[PDB]
RNA sequence: AAACUGCGAAUGGCUCAUUAAAUCAGUUAUGGUUCCUUUGGUCGCUCGUACUUGGAUAACUGUGGUAAUUCUAGAGCUAAUACAUGCCGACGGGCGCUGACCCCCUUCGCGGGGGGGAUGCGUGCAUUUAUCAGUGGUGACUCUAGAUAACCUCGGGCCGAUCGCACGCCGGCGGCGACGACCCAUUCGAACGUCUGCCCUAUCAACUUUCGAUGGUAGUCGCCGUGCCUACCAUGGUGACCACGGGUGACGGGGAAUCAGGGUUCGAUUCCGGAGAGGGAGCCUGAGAAACGGCUACCACAUCCAAGGAAGGCAGCAGGCGCGCAAAUU
C-alpha cells in the first residue's frame, strides 16, 4: 500500500517474501526483510534506508548499482525531475597566455535514493559513479551534507 | 527419364524453377549451378527454369528402362567403373564377407600399363581397418585417463592431508587467544 | 479434375566390372560359399600365428 | 540493419549530432522475437562471439516453482492474464519476462498430495477414484503415520491458492526471457503480489 | 600435379571527403560485456558394429551446352579431422529422497525413542529458473564455492569412432609427439562509459519535446550498461560561464617553423588514434567486417556482344588522361 504506484508489482528482487509460516506467527507482525548493501568508502548506509519502506532500484543502498569511478562533488540546484536532481560543478580553467582563470562550470544530472530528503536547493551533495543508469544519467548521490545556512 | 536442360543462350536448368524462361535467381553454397569462389558468398545468375521448350539448346536425357531393341552407341559395350571401393565396410559390401575375414585379401587392383614401362598393380590404402596402430592409439588415450584419475586421487589426498596442518593450527591460535 | 496420388520411384544399384577385376571375378569371390571361405580365413588365421610367434622367437633371439 | 547505437540521437542539449561513421556490424538490433502459446517452436540465432542464441516462437510447456513449499514442476502452460508493459500483448497473448500467466494446478496438486496426503482444490461433493483414496487414505507404518502428520502441522494454504486449485489454474509469473534464452520458465504468484496482481486482474473487468 | 579439408584473406598499403565535446589526448572504469589464437588449467567426477558404424560428394573418367567469363549441366566412379551416426570401458558403488519389512531400548499395552533395511525415483560440468545456508575474496556483489527442487532447445553441449615416429615389454600391455575439444584463467585486443581540454561567428538569443526531448516503471533488442526500442506515466533537459544555429582553404594528437621573456603561425605527410574505398543503402561468411583486390540492389559513370546476354571499382604499386603555378620507372 502506497508503495506500490506502478502498473508492475514493486518488489526487493533479492528476498522472498512469501516463506510460509504458523498463524501465531501471522498474527505478530509483517516486516519483510530489506536488503540493504554497505557502499564500500565509508559513508554509513543512512538511517532511512535500512529501515524505510521505499523501494528504488537504482538507488546505491537499497538496489542494484555498483559505486566505483570517480568521487566528485557538486550544488544542487534543480530538481524536478522524479528520483534524480541536477548538481553544477563550479572550477576555474586556466589560461596560459594571460596567467588567470576563467570561470566554468558543468551541469550533471545525477539519481537520488528516496531515503535522502529535504535536500534542497543549493546545498552540497556528495556523489559518486555508477554505470550509466540512464542517458545522461552516470551518477550517483553518496551522501548530503546541508548548506552553510540550515537551523 | 529427363534430366539435363541447356538453352539456346547457354544456360543450365535448375529443377525447382516454374517457369519457361529466365530468371535470376540469388544462389548460395549447396545450390545447383554456382560453385562459390570465397566461403559463404553468394551470387547472381541466370537459370533457365525447369520446363522444356522447343527454345532448348540441349536436353539430358537419363535411361531407365530398355525395351527390346539394342542402340548402337548406348547398349553394345560396356564401359568398367575404374576404383573399386577404399573404405573397410564398401569392401565387405562387395565380396559379402564376414567381419572375420580379411579385407587386405580382396581389395581390387588396378592393373597398370604403359608402353616401355614395367607392369603394374596398384592398390588403394585402405581406410577404417582396425591395425596393430590403431588399436595402440585406444589403449593410449585411455591410459592418458588413468593418469588424469590417479593424478586427482593422489592431489585430494594431499591438499586434505595438508588442510589439516593448517586447521590445528588455526584452532590453536584462536583457541590460545579465546581463553586469554 | 484434381490428382491425388504421389508416385514412388525405386532405386536399384546395378553391377559393372571394376577395372582390374571384371564382373566374372567377383562374382567368383561373391558367390563364394561359407565353408571356402572359413577354410581360408582360419587357414590364412593359422599361417600367420606361426610367422607372428617365428617373429616373437626371432625378437626374443636379437 | 536496425542499429540500437548511440549516436542517431540529440545532445543532452538537444542539438542533433551528424554521424561520423556508418553503421557498425555490434550495433546492430535484431527483429522482435514474439512468443505465443502453440507447440514448441524454436530458432537458433549465431551472435556476436559466434554463441547461441535460443529464439522462442511458440511456446507450451514452462517450469515453475511454487516457492512456498519450496518445489519445481515442468507444467503446461495455458494463457496471458496480465501484463504491466502493454495490454496489447495480452490480447495476442505473448510471452515476455514479467508478464503473468495461468499454468495447470495438476503436478503440483500431485506432488502436495504425495507429500502431505491430504486433500487440495477437491470438490465438497467429495467424490474419489481408486487411485486418489490409495494415495491420500493409504496405508501407515509406525514411523511413517508420525512422520506425515508431524508435516500435517505445517501444511495450510493461503486462501486465493487454495482456491486456485479448486479452480484447476495457478497463477504465475515468468522470470526467464524466451525471446534470448529459449525457455518461458518462472515462479507461481504467492501472497502479497498475488493478491495485488488478482486487484489488478479484477480492475480489468 | 590436382581436388576435398584446415587456416589466412579483418592485418598490411593508400588517402584526408566527412567529422567541432564529435574525432582525439591525458585520465580512469568494466563489480556491465565479447574475445580465433598463445600460455597453463581441466578432458574415465554422469550408475545408463565398438579389434570400427552411415550416406554423399570433388579431382579423375567420360558425354555437353553458350558469341562471351575465374560460366557451368548430365552420366559414371571413389576419400576424410568433410558431413553425419553412435557404443562398450570406469562401475563396485557413493549420496539424496522414497521406504515393503526387521531389530533393540523403553512401556502393563497403546505409545515413546534409537536404529537397520529389500523397492523404485533421482544422480556429473555447462543451460534456464526458484529456494536454502553463510570454503575463499574485495573499499564495496545480486561475487566465487556449497545444499535443495526441477529444467534442458530435433533451427540439438561436454564427454575424443582421427593422425605420425620409435619399437619394446608379461594372447595381454605401454613410450614420445600431431590435431581436437565444452569450460575456467591468460594474452592480443575490441566495445561501450568517467573527469578536464578545441578554431571563427550575435548580420545566429533562445533551444529541444505530436515524429524520444529529460526523467520514471515494466519490458523488447543487444555481447552486456543505457529512450537503444516499445508500452505507460512525469514535465522536464540546455542557454551570456555563449546553448542552439551557421562557417572552417578543419581528420585529432605526438609534432614543425619562428623565437630574449610572453607569443604567433603551421601540422594532408612515414608514429598513435579516427574515418573512406565512385555515391548511398543492405547483408552473407566468420573469433573478428556492415569488409569493397566478397556479395546484392539503386544512382553516376564506363567495358565486351553474334543484340540473346556478360562483366566492372588504382584514395595498393607502376603508368595514362584531365585538372592545374605545382610532384619520379608500366
Ligand atoms: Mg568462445
Ligand atoms: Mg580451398
Ligand atoms: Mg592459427
Ligand atoms: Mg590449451
Ligand atoms: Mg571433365
Ligand atoms: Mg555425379
Ligand atoms: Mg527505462
Ligand atoms: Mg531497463
Ligand atoms: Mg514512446
Ligand atoms: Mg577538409
Ligand atoms: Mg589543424
Ligand atoms: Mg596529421
Ligand atoms: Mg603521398
Ligand atoms: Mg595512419
Ligand atoms: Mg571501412
Ligand atoms: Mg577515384
Ligand atoms: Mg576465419
Ligand atoms: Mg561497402
Ligand atoms: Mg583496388
Ligand atoms: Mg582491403
Ligand atoms: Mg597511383
Ligand atoms: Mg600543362
Ligand atoms: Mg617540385
Amino acid at each position: 500500500a502506497d508503495i506500490q504506484t506502478e502498473r508492475a508489482y514493486q518488489k526487493q528482487p533479492t528476498i522472498f517474501q512469501n516463506k510460509k509460516r504458523v498463524l501465531l506467527g501471522e498474527t505478530g507482525k509483517e516486516k519483510l526483510p530489506r536488503y540493504y548493501k554497505n557502499i564500500g568508502l565509508g559513508f554509513k548506509t543512512p538511517k532511512e534506508a535500512i529501515e524505510g519502506t521505499y523501494i528504488d532500484k537504482k538507488c546505491p543502498f537499497t538496489g542494484n548499482v555498483s559505486i566505483r569511478g570517480r568521487i566528485l562533488s557538486g550544488v544542487v540546484t534543480k530538481m524536478k525531475m522524479q528520483r534524480t536532481i541536477v548538481i553544477r560543478r563550479d572550477y576555474l580553467h586556466y589560461i596560459r597566455k594571460y596567467n588567470r582563470f576563467e570561470k566554468r562550470h558543468k551541469n550533471m544530472s545525477v539519481h537520488l535514493s528516496p531515503c535522502f530528503r529535504d535536500v534542497q536547493i543549493g546545498d552540497i551533495v556528495t556523489v559518486g559513479e555508477c554505470r550509466p543508469l540512464s542517458k545522461t544519467v552516470r551518477f550517483n548521490v553518496l551522501k548530503v551534507t546541508k548548506a552553510a545556512g540550515t537551523k | 527419364r529427363i534430366s539435363g536442360g541447356n538453352d539456346k543462350q547457354g544456360f543450365p536448368m535448375k529443377q525447382g524453377v516454374l517457369t519457361h524462361g529466365r530468371v535470376r535467381l540469388l544462389l548460395s553454397k549447396g545450390h545447383s549451378c554456382y560453385r562459390p569462389r570465397r566461403t559463404g558468398e553468394r551470387k547472381r545468375k541466370s537459370v533457365r527454369g525447369c520446363i522444356v521448350d522447343a527454345n532448348l539448346s540441349v536436353l539430358n536425357l537419363v535411361i531407365v528402362k530398355k525395351g527390346e531393341k539394342d542402340i548402337p552407341g548406348l547398349t553394345d559395350t560396356t564401359v568398367p567403373r575404374r576404383l573399386g571401393p577404399k573404405r573397410a565396410s564398401r569392401i565387405r559390401k562387395l565380396f559379402n564377407l564376414s567381419k572375420e575375414d580379411d579385407v587386405r585379401q580382396y581389395v581390387v587392383r588396378k592393373p597398370l600399363n604403359k608402353e616401355g614401362k614395367k607392369p603394374r598393380t596398384k592398390a588403394p590404402k585402405i581406410q577404417r581397418l582396425v591395425t596393430p596402430r590403431v588399436l595402440q592409439h585406444k589403449r593410449r588415450r585411455i591410459a592418458l585417463k588413468k593418469q588424469r584419475t590417479k593424478k586427482n586421487k593422489e592431489e585430494a589426498a594431499e591438499y586434505a592431508k595438508l588442510l589439516a596442518k593448517r586447521m590445528k593450527e588455526a584452532r590453536e591460535k584462536r583457541q590460545e587467544q579465546i581463553a586469554k | 479434375x484434381x490428382x491425388x496420388x504421389x508416385x514412388x520411384x525405386x532405386x536399384x544399384x546395378x553391377q559393372r566390372a571394376i577395372t582390374g577385376a571384371s564382373l566374372a571375378d567377383i562374382m567368383a569371390k561373391r558367390n563364394q560359399k561359407p565353408e571356402v571361405r572359413k577354410a581360408q580365413r582360419e587357414q590364412a588365421i593359422r599361417a600367420a600365428k606361426e610367422a607372428k610367434k617365428a617373429k616373437q622367437a626371432s625378437k626374443k633371439t636379437a | 540493419g536496425i542499429s540500437r547505437d548511440n549516436w542517431h540521437k540529440r545532445r543532452k542539449t538537444g542539438g542533433k549530432r551528424k554521424p561520423y561513421h556508418k553503421k557498425r556490424k555490434y550495433e546492430l538490433g535484431r527483429p522482435a522475437a514474439n512468443t505465443k502459446i502453440g507447440p514448441r517452436r524454436i530458432h537458433t540465432v549465431r551472435v556476436r562471439g559466434g554463441n547461441k542464441k535460443y529464439r522462442a516462437l511458440r511456446l507450451d510447456v514452462g517450469n515453475f516453482s511454487w516457492g512456498s513449499e519450496c518445489c519445481t514442476r515442468k507444467t503446461r502452460i495455458i494463457d496471458v492474464v496480465y501484463n504491466a508493459s502493454n495490454n496489447e500483448l495480452v490480447r495476442t497473448k505473448t510471452l515476455v519476462k514479467n508478464c503473468i500467466v495461468l499454468i495447470d494446478s495438476t503436478p503440483y496438486r500431485q506432488w502436495y498430495e504425495s507429500h502431505y496426503a491430504l486433500p487440495l482444490g477437491r470438490k465438497k461433493g467429495a467424490k474419489l477414484t481408486p487411485e486418489e483414496e490409495e494415495i491420500l487414505n493409504k496405508k501407515r507404518s509406525k514411523k511413517i503415520q508420525k512422520k506425515y502428520d508431524e508435516r500435517k502441522k505445517n501444511a495450510k494454504i493461503s486462501s486465493l491458492l487454495e482456491e486456485q486449485f479448486q479452480q484447476g489454474k495457478l497463477l504465475a509469473c515468468i522470470a526467464s526471457r524466451p525471446g534470448q534464452c529459449g525457455r518461458a520458465d518462472g515462479y507461481v504468484l504467492e501472497g502479497k503480489e498475488l493478491e495485488f496482481y488478482l486487484r489488478k486482474i479484477k480492475a480489468r473487468k
